RNA sequence: UAACCGGAGAGGGAACCCACU
């Protein structure tokens, strides 16, 4: 079963170890019934210029409410986060992939909006 | 204890919203990368017709080079100075490295506004191929694209060619480490 | 090698749609459009419903050497 | 057999420990002489080491994959002299740059810098439920 | 050889003199944990 | 000092999920009844597994994950059942337990899939929720290899397993036009409107409120079929009730036992 | 290896009770009510009642670590008060409260089945 | 031999020889067995290794590069197929490289052979030293293209999550994540790890035999006192016996 | 007493008892395998 | 006209390569 301090990995090079493992309850929610499973770093992007997985993170969002497999090729040059913000205020959410987020323990809003989506891990 | 608890309560995050900049400050950037090409193929043009007077205790190549480098390094200094100008203020990028805790303003600068000059051993990257840094670029030109400078930034995303460059800096960076932790380990040793 | 049963966030019903997943992709509608007829709304659900994998076809096409 | 179980004074017994006990820890490379220092032992239901990151900041040490040694002395006096030596309040500053070590990790920092910033108004349930977590709070609400 | 047996770095000297095996030694991975004080460590039950 | 006066209205009735709306009420209040129906629901479940005989290519581990995690019937036997640790009787009896067969022996040359209509249940109020559309596959058989096992449903909460959460999805909120202000938002134009949201086009933000609370809570629950969406609130509010009451109790000892 | 097992959240053993009771002497009047494997679902809910009440000074709520299920709530109340009366006061309260929202419900279902039109 | 080389275009004049006519064939490939070696045949692509590389001028794109416009040289005689074949098996399931770091790339190419996942499809039949397996692999939602041609639609390594950016509780403070218990309950992530064993009984000059054999405590000496009520009479333990370690 | 045996590629049923060869009786096949023990397995769904 | 006996230390090593810090 996965325990806490086992290893996983992105497709980007944050190795994480698991911490701790709340209730379904005790973790935070968005507007929907959509609960999250990861809890990385804001900290961490910015040391590693992870940019490709905040792209990442938001193309999976558009291609998982548009319903297609996104593709990701790096010298295609013709797709952009504008195009994918389109996207976005096409189906309807946030232009930027931010979201309110809901407490599991108080109930109250987060003050700051939350950044949420979907992407790719492996355990190592 | 109560840090942690005021977090719980407030969340901090990064995002999209935070890494994007603005339309007028992104023409500000093409402005002033374009003044600095034309600025350098200027200099480069002088230095063919042979009108560049070699600065005495040099070479004129060497000269040459240190002219291109001062225009590169004014041109990326006065782009980091624009964008941490214009940060809006509510950016976490902004918020953190105020804050001290990770980051620093020129990796604002990389992951927003443009990469930049990457350098291997001091200077310029060099000639691997026949007066050529690439195939993909013509036979004796001195390009600040075709010698190693980024004209993208990371939001922008780069060519395969200044992805290249800049996988020679890592690389550089990375057996620096390596030969860096090793030698200091063995001169710890001889110390103790 | 087998769908899940349940949604890792929420728990809905899986394991029939994947079967229904193929018979409306076999009938020849856009996948998206036919996860929507099937009825999951949310993407945590359509992701799973989505791009899952199936490997039992090539198990069963093995022998079985336990007999 | 229980007459083996009977027991008098001064008999040694290899015993379990409990919470409370002086244990050193470390990482090699011992880089720096910060990097191994003694702690009060406790117990946790999940299977790893628990630990601190104002521990974590002297020992280089930052969660992925990294691993920590964990040595027990056996001896009383030995346990005494790095309970009273080694201890990391006895050691928060360095001699080298006459700097403190321990430092604050970098989420807890920004968020005391969003904390400290000009313009925070904190509600009284947020204050209530704040001030139970100082350990030497004198037990008296503060004029808001 | 002798003369190899110690100049060696797993040699009687340095391998098995200045640095030998030692026991009452546990090593395993950690996890971060703020809500214990900065002077205890939380060990598994197992090691206990 | 006292308590307010809160109220309930529903908007709409679905036997998959439900709608409602509650006002005058602690957002404190509003958090646990989600966490109740998260967590302490009590349903049926099946958690005893043996089997006889597998030579599937899946293991039996696997098998007996899948089979807890199958749905079950749990309308009303599972108040009328007592807990299988509580129960005092020999392994599992009939008032604390439910008894299921599963046997397949894939005999033809198609591959036959198992599914959970093949379940043999030994009450008929309880049995996979997909039977009383396409069935929920347990594992997909090869010619010649079979699968016999017998297997035994209790009744348990999501605080053991999410295989005891019944319920698919809640979708709790409150304050559609942030007027509590407990998000900021730099650009609240570029924010979309939520549904529930009653603010202009243009403004697209209610004004601020010196004094007030957050109020008229949202709530959109979604079970998994196992119960109806109301007998799980009842439920949910009941077990609130018996925590309560058995916290009084215990509490009122302590203080007779203090004084 | 060492994976608590799912009773350890809400099984009470033998040896330990529900509730324990120490009385605070940083300030008079001030009292310790630990609760043993429960969590915020009620905590929440008894600091929400406890600030409704305004008998009370101060009011706490703290779990002592995520992975032990315990919390402890500490409470001081105005002299003249008790808060052992105060904190029964406020949980049966909260029962006649959450009971007259059950009945609400069952007549607002009911008015469902039979139509709000 | 030895020397390396990488297929390119081949264009004469300012326009390029592969042709409509060509690709025709090649989407209506498995029906004329239209090659690459017949398109080698044909003469539009040819192998380009070091040396000659060197020595000619390249066009990096026929639709940006070898198009009429400002003239860059306007002398182009070998062009390449697509940028993103510079990359390795690694670096082609890595997303956005151009937008990622260097370092972080060269660490997730490091630790895609650590990425665990079911790594051959007869595992049950190939019995090797130790093999991980997952319950539940799935493709990736955004990839390349050329994850399918490395055939990683089918032999996946990982599960596509509902992931957070935030800070929640403060458990997360340096490369550390928190997860949901009910998932990890639900099958994500589950996996199953297979350590195999082996033993060569051996038949000597009679000073020392090896035999497989249930030992007896009375008869066989030298004995570790431990169980042996799960090993059969032959000496083996049967498939589907729970066992722990230090035990026969 | 004696062991009960599969084949594998026979996927056939054989008797084998201690110190013989292990050949299949009706073809000789070198890789064998052994049957499911008879002892009881349970599994919490867990 | 016969009466309470109890038994647990281990067995190689040496090289190469990989991985992690
Ligand atoms: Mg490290
Ligand atoms: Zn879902
Ligand atoms: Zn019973
Ligand atoms: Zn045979």
């Amino acid at each position: 079963i996965p325990q806490i301090g086992d290893k996983f990995a992105s497709r980007h090079g944050q190795k994480g170890t698991c911490g701790i493992q709340y209730r379904q309850e005790d973790m935070p929610f968005t507007c929907e019934g959509i609960t999250p499973d990861i809890i990385i770093n804001p900290h961490a992007i910015p040391s590693r210029m992870t940019i490709g997985h905040l792209i990442e993170c938001l193309q999976g969002k558009v291609s998982a409410n548009k319903g297609e497999i996104g593709d990701a090729t790096p010298f295609n040059d013709a797709v952009n986060v504008q195009k994918i913000s389109n996207l976005l205020s096409d189906y309807g959410y946030h232009l930027r992939g931010n979201e309110v987020l809901y407490n599991g323990f108080t109930g109250r809003k987060i003050t700051s909006q939350i950044f949420i989506g979907p992407t790719y891990y492996q355990r190592l | 204890t109560v840090i942690n608890n005021w977090l719980l309560i407030e969340g901090h995050t990064i995002g999209i919203g935070d890494s994007i900049a603005d339309s007028k400050t992104y023409q500000d950037i093409q402005n002033t990368i374009k003044k600095a090409k034309q600025d350098v193929i200027e200099v480069i043009e002088k230095a063919h017709n042979n009108e560049l007077e070699p600065t005495p205790g040099n070479t004129l190549r060497q000269t040459f080079e240190n002219q291109v480098n001062r225009i590169l390094n004014d041109a990326r200094d006065k782009t980091g100075s624009s964008a941490q100008k214009s940060l809006s203020e509510y950016n976490n990028f902004k918020s953190m490295v105020v804050s001290g805790a990770k980051g620093s303003k020129i990796n604002i600068s990389q992951v927003i506004a443009v990469v930049g000059q990457q350098n291997v051993e001091g200077k310029r990257i060099p000639f691997g191929f026949k007066h050529r840094t690439l195939p993909h670029f013509i036979k004796d030109d001195y390009g600040p694209e075709s010698r190693g400078f980024v004209e993208n930034s990371y939001l922008a995303g780069l060519t395969p060619t200044e992805f290249f460059f800049h996988a020679m800096g890592g690389r550089e960076g990375l057996i620096d480490t390596a030969v860096k932790t090793a030698e200091t380990g063995y001169i710890q040793r001889r110390l103790i | 090698m087998i769908i899940p049963v349940r949604c890792f966030t929420c728990g809905k019903i899986v394991g029939n749609k994947w079967e229904a997943y193929l018979g409306l992709l076999q009938a020849e509608y856009t996948e998206g459009d036919a996860l929507d007829a099937l009825g999951l709304k949310r993407y945590c659900c359509r992701r799973m419903l989505l791009a899952h994998v199936d490997l039992i076809e090539k198990l069963l096409n093995y022998a079985p050497l336990e007999k | 057999k229980p007459s083996d179980l009977h027991l008098q004074t001064g008999y040694k017994v290899e015993r379990h420990m409990c919470d409370g006990d002086i244990v050193i820890f470390n990482r090699q490379p011992t880089l720096h002489k910060m990097s191994m220092m003694g702690h009060r032992v406790r117990i946790l239901p999940w299977s790893t080491f628990r630990l601190n990151l104002s521990v974590t900041t002297p020992y280089n040490a930052d969660f992925d994959g990294d691993e920590m040694n964990l040595h027990l002395p056996q001896s009383l006096e030995t346990r005494a002299e790095i309970q009273e030596l080694a201890m990391v309040p006895r050691m928060i500053v360095t001699p080298q740059s006459n700097r403190p070590v321990m430092g604050i990790v970098q989420d807890t920092l920004t968020a005391v810098r969003k904390f400290t910033k000009r313009d925070v108004f904190l509600e009284r349930g947020e204050v209530m439920n704040l001030l139970m977590f100082l350990s030497t709070w004198d037990g008296k609400v503060p004029q808001p | 050889s002798l003369k190899q047996r110690l100049k060696g770095k797993e040699g009687r000297v340095r391998g098995n003199l200045m640095g030998k095996r030692v026991d009452f030694s546990a090593r395993t991975v950690i996890t971060p944990d703020p809500n214990l004080s900065i002077d205890q460590v939380g060990v598994p039950r197992s090691i206990a | 000092p006292y308590a307010n006066q809160p109220t309930v209205r529903i908007t709409e009735l679905t036997d998959e999920n439900v709608k409602f709306i509650i006002e005058n009420t602690d957002l404190a209040v509003a958090n646990s009844i989600r966490r109740v129906f998260i967590a302490e629901v009590p349903i049926i479940a099946i958690d005893w597994v043996q089997i006889d005989a597998n030579s599937s290519v899946l293991h039996d581990e696997f098998i007996a994950h899948r089979l807890g995690l199958i749905p079950l019937t749990s309308d009303d036997i599972v108040d009328k059942l007592q807990y299988s640790r509580d129960c005092t009787c020999e392994e599992f009896c009939p008032e604390c337990s439910v008894e299921f067969t599963l046997d397949v022996r894939c005999n033809e040359d198609q591959t036959r899939h198992v599914t959970s209509r093949d379940l043999i249940s030994n009450s008929p109020r309880v049995i996979p929720v997909t039977s009383r559309q396409d069935d929920i596959l347990i594992v997909k058989l090869r010619k010649g290899q079979e699968l016999r096992l017998r297997a035994y449903a209790k009744k348990g909460f999501g605080k053991e397993h999410a295989k005891w959460n019944p319920t698919a999805g809640v979708a709790f909120e409150y304050d559609p036009d942030n007027a509590l202000r407990h998000t900021v938002y730099p650009k609240p134009e570029e924010w979309p409107k939520s549904e529930y949201s009653e603010l202009d086009e243009d403004e697209s933000q209610a004004p601020y409120d010196p004094n007030g609370k957050p109020e008229r809570f949202y709530y959109n629950v979604e079970s998994c079929g196992s119960l109806r969406p109301e007998t799980i609130v009842l439920s949910a509010l009941s077990g609130l009730k018996k925590k309560l009451s058995d916290l009084q109790t215990q509490l009122s000892h302590e203080i007779q036992s203090d004084v | 290896m060492n994976a608590p097992p799912a009773f350890e959240s809400f099984l009470l053993f033998e040896g330990e009770k529900k509730i324990t009771i120490n009385k605070d002497t940083k300030v008079p009047n001030a009292c310790l009510f630990t609760i043993n494997k429960e969590d915020h679902t009620l905590g929440n809910i008894i600091k929400s009642q406890l600030l409704k009440d305004p008998q009370v000074l101060f009011a706490g709520y703290k779990v002592p670590h995520p992975l032990e299920h315990k919390i402890i709530i500490r409470v001081q109340t105005t002299p003249d008060y008790s808060p052992q009366e105060a904190f029964t006061n406020a949980i049966t309260d909260l029962i006649s409260e959450l009971s007259l929202l059950e009945e609400r419900f069952r007549v607002a279902i009911k008015d469902k089945q039979e139509g709000i039109e | 031999a030895g020397r390396i080389c990488r297929p390119l275009l081949i264009v004469e004049k300012q326009k390029l020889l592969l042709k409509k006519r060509h690709i025709d064939q090649l989407k209506e490939r498995e029906y004329n067995n239209y090659s690459w070696q017949d398109l080698v045949a044909s003469g539009v692509v040819e192998y380009i290794d070091t040396l000659e590389e060197e020595t000619v001028m390249l066009a990096m794109t026929p639709d940006d590069l070898q198009e009429k416009e400002v003239a860059y040289c306007s002398t182009y005689t070998h062009c390449e197929i697509h940028p993103s074949m510079i990359l390795g098996v690694c670096a082609s399931i890595i997303p956005f490289p151009d937008h990622n770091q260097s370092p972080r790339n060269t660490y997730q190419s490091a630790m895609g052979k650590q990425a665990m996942g079911v790594y051959i499809t007869n595992f049950h039949v190939r019995m090797d030293t130790l093999a991980h397996v997952l319950y539940y692999p799935q493709k990736p939602l955004v990839t390349t293209r050329s994850m399918e041609y490395l055939r990683f639609r089918e032999l996946p390594a990982g599960i596509n999550s509902i992931v957070a950016i935030a800070s929640y509780t403060g458990y997360n403070q340096e490369d550390s994540v928190i997860m949901n218990r009910s998932a990890v309950d639900r099958g994500f992530f589950r996996s199953v790890f297979y350590r195999s064993y082996k033993e060569q009984e051996s038949k000597k000059g009679f000073d020392q035999e090896e035999v497989f054999e249930k030992p007896t405590r009375e008869t066989c000496q030298g004995m570790r006192h431990a169980i042996y009520d799960k090993l059969d009479d032959d000496g083996l333990i049967a498939p589907g016996v729970r066992v722990s370690g230090d035990d026969v | 007493q004696p062991m009960i045996y599969i084949c594998g590629e026979c996927h056939t049923e054989n008797e084998i008892k201690s110190r013989d060869p292990i050949r299949c009786r009706e073809c000789g096949y070198r890789i064998m395998y052994k049957k499911r023990t008879k002892r009881l397995v349970v599994f919490d769904a867990r």
